[PDB]
């Protein structure tokens, strides 16, 4: 099955976070629901390393304290 | 709301059989730095 | 199963506020016991 | 209804056997929305059933002994 990694790989291009609401809303509808929930990790993992304008390999427990 | 529907012990180990251990810890990471966030707030 | 929610950062922290504290309590020590017993099942 | 309600009816229950009954009982007559507290409840009493001791609030090192 596709694996989170796949996922951050395409949305690694997603910028300024509107595009990726857009993008996420976008896959909402249509996904797989089962596989989404690893979508979602890559989601919040872009969404994380976006909103701090750093390239995370894996995301600190430290940086989930500032999503909105 | 359908979060509580998660707290079940016998129902947390069905629902986590089909998913993979690295996701695993992603959602415990998510639910303690949540549960941490009103530990501070309601508690303290 | 509903799991999928868990791994969603912004709607998480969001139906937690519905819950209670002492709940979300159990869940996380619920959850952090079940994710403790796929690590000794996957292994090496 | 609050957990404690449950608690209270489902700490009459012994010998866990009986338990799982009238857990399953309740599954398919349940609220469903209601239901969840129920399971709340349930896990109590099945913890402190399982090492025959009353907790008011259950502590993490038994939730590895539940079945």
């Amino acid at each position: 099955p596709l694996t989170k990694t796949d996922y951050l790989m395409r949305l690694r291009r997603c910028q300024t976070i509107d595009t990726l609401e857009r993008v996420i809303e976008k896959n909402k509808y249509e996904l797989s629901d089962n596989e989404l929930a690893v979508f979602y990790s890559a989601a919040d993992h872009r969404l994380a390393e976006l909103t701090m304008n750093k390239l995370y390999d894996k995301i600190p427990s430290s940086v989930w304290k500032f999503i909105r | 709301e359908a979060l509580k529907i998660l707290n079940n012990i016998r129902t947390l180990r069905a629902q986590a059989r089909e998913c993979t251990l690295e996701t695993l810890e992603e959602m415990l990471e998510k639910l303690e730095v949540v549960v941490n966030e009103r530990r501070e707030e309601e508690s303290a």
